[PDB]
RNA sequence: AACGCGACGAUACUACCCGCACGUUGUAGACGUAUAAGAAUAGGCUCCGGCCUCGUAUCCUAGCAGGCGAUUCCUCCGCCGGCCUCGAAGUGGCCGUCGGUAAUUCGCGUAUUGCAAUUUAGACACGCGCGGGAUCAAAUCCUUUGCAGACGACUUAGAUGUG
C-alpha cells in the first residue's frame, strides 16, 4: 500500500497563442505553469520539455492517448507565463486544457 | 489637510454605566437603558480619566473631525437623557371646534397611541402611534396640554413632530384658521 | 462612574520603535519625517538584521512590540547603537514570536530532500503516537 | 378624482377591513371550519417515523 | 500562488461587483471552474440611488416590436446581475465563452451541497481592502430586491438555519481541538526526545 | 382592447387554474379554499334590497344570476410543497 | 426630480467623427484669428513688466532685501 | 522630476577683441542630466541677458549635492507659476532630507494641485528653513508637533497579486 | 421558457434493478484534482494560559503502478447492515460484523522497457455480455362529440355500461 502520487511532471494550462490585438501567431503557444508567477521561476524553466497528452477514437499502435511534444523557449510578460514551441502548433480547442511541463533536461 | 490627530471627551456622571462594544454604545442609569450603534463613523474609544471617555480619530479631514463632534454631542444626549429624563409640552387650540385627545396603552407592542377627534370639526379619527419607550399623558396642571417624556430624546421629538404634522389644516387660511397642537416646552422630567 | 471600552490596540511609530522590513531586517526610528515615511537605523551586530541608516516607508516597514525607551530625536548611528545593546533589542527580537515564524520558514525553506524524507518518517513516528493519545480521550 | 391606488384611499380600505370585514368574516370562517371539521371527522426507520430517503446537477462531477 | 483546483468556490459577501467578475471572468477562459455564492451579499461601490439608477435606466432600454423575443431580458436576481457582469466581460458570441459560461455557476445564497465545502475569498476584489473608508457602497441584495426580486425573504431563513447548523459544526470543531492539542501534550511526554529535537531542528 | 390580457392566445388547458390562493396565516381555523362545479344556466330573480343609501332601498329589484351545479367533490389526495430560492 | 425612478434618454458620450473634425477645424480657426488680432493690436505692449514681488511669508524676506539693497549701494560705487 | 540632483552651471559670452574677460555669469539649476541643465541655462540667460547659445560657452557644470541628506530638513520654496490667468507667486513647504527631494516633491504638489508644467514653473529660491519657528505651513508644522507619535488604522496587508484565492479573510490591523 | 424546474401514476418487448467481464465507446480536458464556523476590519479568536502581517498553513504523503514472509502494532481506511439523521437542486454520524493496513526492524524478488519517448492507470456517461430477481403498458390512426374549430388543434365517448 504505497498511497501515494506518481506525478513527475509540473501541471500547466495552455492559454492562448501568441498574439497581437487582432493576429494571432499559432507557431508560439501560451502557457500558464503551476505555481510560477515571476520571470526568475520562469527562468527556471526555461529549455524544459513540455507535453500536451489528448485521446483520440482510434487506436494505431497500442493505444489511443496521442502527444503533441514541445519546449519551453522564453518567459512572457510578468506573471510567470512563458512561451511554448512544439512541434505542431495546439489544436485551438484546446485553449483552457492541460499541459505537463517535465523537468529534462535538467540543469540541477 | 489630513490632521494627524484629534480628540473629544465626554464626561460620565457617577452613577451611569457606559458599556461601549466596537461601534455599540449602550448607557444604563436610574430611568433606564439606550443602545445606539455608530459604526457608520470611523472613531477609535478609549477612557482617558477615572469618568471621561475619549472619542479619537487619525489621519482625519475636517468632516471627519465633524463627525467627531457629532458623535461626541450623540453620546451626551443619550446620558442625559438616562440621567434627567426628556420631556416635550404640547398644547392643542381651538377657536370654535373642541379637540377630543385620548391616551391609551395597549398590551401588544408596548406603545402609546394618541387618538385626535373633532379637529375643524372632521368626523375623521386620527391615530399617532408612539414610539416604544415614550409615555404620553394628559396633564392636570394646565388646559388643553399633553404630556410626552421619555428616555430617547429622538423618539420624544419625533412623537411630538408627528402630532403637530398630522393635525395640520388644508386648503384654509393660514392666518385665519389657527388650531393645532403645537409644542410649547422643551427640556428634561428631572 | 465606570465605563467599559474595548475598541483597538494600535502600535504608534514614535522615536524608538524597531520596525521590520521585507529583507527581515530591523531599524528603529530616529525621526519622523512624515505620515508615511520615516528615517530609522539599524546598527545591530547581526548582519541578518542590519538596516543602513535612512529613509523607509512605512508600507514596506511592520512596527515589532519592542520601542527603545528614551534615545534622543534624530540620534545619530553611535547613539542608536549604544541605546541597542544597551536595551538588548536583539534578545527581544528573538524571543518575539514573529522572528520564531521567520525561523520556522527558513529552516523549511533550506529543508533538503532526504531532510524531506526523514521529516515524513518522523512525524509519522510523532502521529503515532499522538494518535495513541487521542483515542484514549 | 382619487385614484383606486391613492394612498388615503388605501388607508381608509385598510380601516374597513380590520373593522368591519375582519369580524364577518371570522365568524363564518369560524362556522365554515366547524363544518369541515365535522365532515372530517365523522422501530422508527421500519415504521416511517423516521423520515428516510424514498427508493442535470448542481454541482460539477469531479 | 496561482494553484490550480477542481472548483474554487468563492463567498460572494464584502466583493466588489466588477473586479470579483473580472477575476472570475479570467478564470473561467484560463480554464477554471467558479462557483459564486451569496451574490445577495455582493458589494456596489458608490450610492444605493446610483445603482438603482443604473438598473432603472437598463429598463428603460426595451426592443419594440415584441418583447418576447430579441428584446433585453433584465434578470432581477442578484446571481443573474453578477452572471450579466460576467456575460459582458467574457466573448460569450463564441463557442470559448460558452464553453467559460459552462464552468461558471452562481446561486443566491448557500445551497447544501456547498454548505460544507470550503468557501475562498479574492483580496483584489474585498471592499474592506479597496474602498477608502469613508465612501458610500450598497449591496446587489437590497438592489435586488427593490427592483423586483421575489426571493429574500426565503433566502434569509435558509441562511439562518443554515448558520445554526454552523453553529452546532463549530460547537463540534472546538471540542475536536481541545481533544487534538490535549492528546499532542500527553503524547509528548510518550515520545522519543530524539524525534522531538529532530523535527524541531528540521522546523516541525 | 388592453395590453393587459395580450398575448390573446387560447387558453392552454381547458380546466382553468387558480393561479392565486389566499395567503395563509396559523391563528386562522383549518379551512379550504376552492371547489368546483359546471355551469348549469342562469335565471331571473327578485330581491329585497336592504342598500341604505340606495334608490332601490327597502324596494324589489329584478336580478340575473348563475346556478352552478355543484355535486359533493371527493377527496383522493394530499400535496406538499417547499420553499426555495427558485419558488 | 424623480430622476433615479424614471431616468431619461441618456446623453452619449460617444463622438461623431462628423463633430470630432468640425471642432478640430473650429479649433485651428480660433487659433488663427487669435493670431491676426494679435497681429492687429490696437493696443499699447511696454517692455517692463509689473514685478509681483516677494511674498511676504517668505521667513527671510528680510534678510533678502537686505542683500538686494547692499547689491545696490555696491554696484553703485564700483561703477 | 524623474531623478534630480543639483548643478551649478557657469557660462559666459565668447571672448571679443572688445570685450575679453567677460561677465561670467552662474546660476543653480535643477535637471535629469548635464544636457538639459545646459539648456535650461541657455534659456534663462537668454530670457535674462542678451546671450545666446551661439555667442556663448559653458565655462563649467558641476554636480552639487545634498551636504546631509542622511537628516531632516523643512525647505522653504518661493516660486512662480503661470496659468492662464498668469503668473503667480507661491511659497510652500516641504519635509524632506534633501533639496532635490524637496523640487522632487514640489513639482509633483504642482502637478497634482494646480496642473501645472515643467515650463510653466519657475523656481525661485529654495531654502533650509533654520529654526521650527520658520514653517509657516499647520502641515509641516504638526510634522514638527512636539512628542510626535500616532497610529496606523486600517493598513490593508499587501498580498502578492498573483495570489488570486485566500482561505482567511485578510486583517486590517497590523 | 415549445433546448427552465418539480411531484406522482403506469411502463409489453426492449432491457427494469443487482453482481462483475469488459469495451480497440464518448468527454472544452483526473493525476493528492484533500481542507464547511459565523461575524467585525477604528477589530477579532480562544483551551481563559494566551494568540492574530503571512494558506511559503493543516491533513495526507515510504513498499514489484507498490510483491511474499516474519518481528511488532491496535492506528488509519473500506463494504455491508441497525439506530438515527440530512429536502435550498437532499447526506452524514454512532454502533456492529467482515476485509485490507511499515508506528520499529529484517530476509527473499525487481535486472533485459537495453541512455528519454503520455508513468494507456481517475471520474461520469453510454454500449455489449453473463447469472440472480421483478413486471406483462400505453399513445396515434379510426368511428363519435360540439363546451371547439380556416385546417391542424381542443373538450368528449367507444371493452357490457348510470354504454
Amino acid at each position: 500500500p504505497s498511497e501515494a502520487g506518481h506525478r513527475l511532471y509540473v501541471k500547466g494550462r495552455h492559454l492562448s497563442y501568441q498574439r497581437g490585438r487582432r493576429n494571432t501567431h499559432p507557431k508560439t503557444s501560451l502557457i500558464k505553469i503551476e505555481g510560477v508567477d515571476d520571470t526568475a521561476a520562469a527562468n527556471f524553466y526555461l529549455g524544459k520539455r513540455v507535453a500536451y497528452v489528448y485521446r483520440a477514437q482510434k487506436e494505431v499502435r497500442g493505444t489511443k492517448i496521442r502527444v503533441i511534444w514541445g519546449k519551453i523557449t522564453r518567459p512572457h510578460g510578468n506573471s510567470g507565463v512563458v512561451r511554448a514551441k512544439f512541434t505542431h502548433p495546439l489544436p485551438a480547442r484546446s485553449f483552457g486544457a492541460s499541459v505537463r511541463i517535465m523537468l529534462y533536461p535538467s540543469s540541477i | 489637510m489630513r490632521y494627524i490627530h484629534s480628540e473629544e471627551t465626554i464626561p460620565v456622571p457617577e452613577n451611569l454605566k457606559v458599556s461601549i462594544k466596537s461601534r455599540l454604545v449602550t448607557v444604563e442609569g436610574p430611568r433606564g437603558k439606550l443602545q445606539k450603534d455608530l459604526s457608520h463613523i470611523a472613531v477609535n474609544f478609549s477612557v482617558v480619566k477615572k469618568g471621561v471617555i475619549g472619542l479619537e480619530i487619525h489621519h482625519g479631514s475636517r468632516k471627519d473631525v465633524a463627525a467627531l463632534r457629532t458623535v461626541r454631542t450623540i453620546i451626551n444626549n443619550m446620558i442625559i437623557g438616562v440621567t434627567k429624563g426628556f420631556k416635550y409640552k404640547m398644547r392643542y387650540v381651538y377657536a370654535h371646534f373642541p379637540i377630543n385627545v385620548n391616551v391609551e396603552k395597549n398590551a401588544e407592542t408596548g406603545c402609546y397611541e394618541v387618538e385626535i377627534r373633532n379637529f375643524i370639526g372632521e368626523k375623521i379619527v386620527r391615530k399617532v402611534v408612539m414610539a416604544p419607550g415614550v409615555e404620553v399623558e394628559i396633564s392636570k396642571a394646565q388646559k388643553d396640554e399633553l404630556i410626552l417624556s421619555g428616555n430617547s430624546l429622538e423618539a420624544v421629538s419625533q412623537s411630538a413632530a408627528d402630532i403637530q404634522q398630522i393635525c395640520k389644516v388644508r386648503n384654509k387660511d393660514i392666518r385665519k384658521f389657527l388650531d393645532g397642537i403645537y409644542v410649547s416646552e422643551k427640556g428634561n422630567i428631572v | 462612574a465606570e465605563i467599559n471600552v474595548e475598541a483597538t490596540s494600535w502600535r504608534r511609530v514614535e522615536v524608538g520603535r524597531v520596525l521590520k522590513l521585507e529583507n527581515g531586517s530591523l531599524a528603529a526610528i530616529v525621526e519622523i519625517i512624515d505620515h508615511k515615511r520615516v528615517l530609522a537605523d539599524g546598527p545591530s551586530s547581526d548582519p541578518k538584521l542590519a538596516t543602513p541608516r535612512g529613509i523607509v516607508p512605512l508600507s514596506r516597514a511592520l512596527l515589532t512590540p519592542i520601542v527603545i525607551p528614551k534615545l534622543p530625536r534624530g540620534a545619530r548611528t553611535g547613539a542608536v547603537k549604544k541605546a541597542w545593546e544597551a536595551y538588548g533589542v536583539d534578545a527581544k527580537w528573538k524571543e518575539t514570536n514573529w522572528a520564531k515564524k521567520q525561523l520556522q520558514q527558513e529552516r523549511r525553506q533550506s529543508l533538503t530532500d532526504f531532510d524531506r524524507f526523514k521529516v515524513m518518517r518522523l512525524k509519522k513516528q510523532r502521529r503515532f503516537e499522538e494518535r495513541k493519545a487521542l483515542a484514549k480521550i | 378624482a382619487k385614484s383606486a391606488r391613492a394612498s388615503r384611499i388605501k388607508e381608509n380600505h385598510q380601516r374597513f377591513k380590520k373593522n368591519i370585514a375582519g369580524p364577518v368574516e371570522a365568524a363564518r370562517l369560524e362556522r365554515l371550519s366547524a363544518k369541515l371539521m365535522a365532515i372530517a371527522q365523522a422501530s422508527g426507520v421500519k415504521s416511517g417515523k423516521s423520515i428516510g430517503r424514498k427508493d442535470s446537477s448542481i454541482v460539477f462531477p469531479m | 500562488m496561482s494553484s490550480f483546483e477542481s472548483v474554487v468556490v468563492i463567498d460572494g459577501k464584502g466583493h466588489l461587483l466588477g473586479r470579483l467578475a473580472s477575476i472570475v471572468a479570467k478564470q473561467l477562459l484560463s480554464g477554471q471552474k467558479i462557483v459564486v455564492v451569496r451574490c445577495e451579499a455582493l458589494n456596489i461601490s458608490g450610492e444605493f440611488f446610483r445603482a438603482k439608477l443604473k438598473y432603472h435606466a437598463y429598463l428603460r432600454k426595451m426592443t419594440r416590436y415584441n418583447p418576447t423575443r430579441g428584446g433585453p431580458f433584465h434578470f432581477r436576481a442578484p446571481s443573474r446581475i453578477f452572471y450579466k457582469a460576467v456575460r459582458g466581460m467574457i466573448p460569450h458570441k463564441t463557442a470559448r465563452g460558452a464553453a467559460a459560461l459552462e464552468r461558471l455557476k452562481v446561486f443566491e445564497g448557500v445551497p447544501p451541497p456547498y454548505d460544507k465545502k470550503k468557501k475562498m475569498v479574492v483580496p483584489q476584489a474585498l471592499r474592506v481592502l479597496r474602498l477608502q473608508p469613508g465612501r458610500k457602497y450598497c449591496t446587489v441584495g437590497r438592489l435586488s430586491h427593490e427592483v423586483g426580486w421575489k426571493y429574500q425573504d426565503v433566502v434569509a431563513r435558509l441562511e439562518e438555519r443554515r448558520k445554526a447548523k454552523g453553529a452546532a459544526y463549530y460547537e463540534r470543531k472546538k471540542l475536536a481541538a481541545r481533544q487534538l492539542s490535549e492528546a499532542k501534550k500527553a503524547a509528548a511526554a510518550k515520545v522519543d526526545p530524539k524525534v522531538s529535537e529532530a523535527l524541531a531542528a528540521y522546523g516541525y | 382592447g388592453s395590453l393587459a390580457f395580450l398575448p390573446r392566445k387560447r387558453a392552454a388547458r381547458h380546466r382553468g387554474r387558480v393561479k392565486s390562493f389566499p395567503k395563509d396565516d396559523p391563528k386562522k381555523p383549518v379551512h379550504l379554499t376552492a371547489a368546483m362545479g359546471y355551469k348549469a344556466g342562469m335565471t331571473t330573480i327578485v330581491r329585497d334590497l336592504d342598500r341604505p343609501g340606495a334608490k332601490a332601498h327597502k324596494k324589489e329589484v329584478v336580478e340575473a344570476v348563475t346556478i352552478i351545479d355543484c355535486p359533493p367533490m371527493v377527496v383522493v389526495g394530499l400535496v406538499g410543497y417547499i420553499e426555495t430560492p427558485r419558488g | 426630480a424623480g430622476t433615479i425612478n424614471k431616468p431619461k434618454k441618456p446623453t452619449s458620450k460617444r463622438k461623431t467623427t462628423r463633430l470630432r473634425a468640425k471642432i478640430s477645424k473650429r479649433a485651428a480657426e480660433k487659433k488663427r484669428k487669435e493670431r491676426k488680432l494679435a497681429r492687429k493690436n490696437p493696443e499699447w505692449r511696454s517692455k517692463l513688466k509689473k514685478d509681483p514681488g516677494i511674498p511676504n511669508l517668505f521667513p527671510y524676506k528680510e534678510r533678502l532685501l537686505q542683500q538686494r539693497e547692499e547689491e545696490r549701494i555696491r554696484r553703485k560705487e564700483e561703477l | 522630476m524623474g531623478r534630480l540632483q543639483e548643478y551649478q552651471v557657469i557660462g559666459r559670452h565668447l571672448p571679443t577683441e572688445a570685450n575679453p574677460n567677460p561677465a561670467l555669469y552662474r546660476m543653480r539649476i535643477f535637471a535629469p542630466n548635464e544636457v538639459v541643465a545646459k539648456s535650461r541655462f541657455w534659456y534663462f540667460l537668454r530670457g535674462l541677458k542678451k546671450v545666446k547659445k551661439a555667442t556663448g560657452e559653458i565655462v563649467s557644470v558641476n554636480v552639487i549635492s545634498e551636504k546631509h541628506p542622511l537628516k531632516v530638513k523643512n525647505f522653504g520654496i518661493w516660486l512662480r507659476y503661470d496659468s492662464r490667468s498668469g503668473t503667480h507667486n507661491m511659497y510652500k513647504e516641504y519635509r524632506e532630507t534633501s533639496r532635490v527631494a524637496a523640487v522632487e516633491a514640489m513639482y509633483a504638489d504642482m502637478a497634482a494641485r494646480h496642473r501645472a508644467r515643467f515650463r510653466s514653473i519657475h523656481i525661485l529660491k529654495v531654502v533650509e528653513l533654520e529654526k521650527t519657528e520658520d514653517v509657516k505651513r499647520p502641515y509641516i508644522k504638526q510634522l514638527v508637533a512636539k512628542n510626535l507619535s500616532f497610529p496606523l488604522p486600517h493598513r490593508v496587508p499587501k498580498i502578492s497579486t498573483k495570489k488570486i484565492f485566500s482561505a482567511k479573510r485578510p486583517s486590517t490591523f497590523s
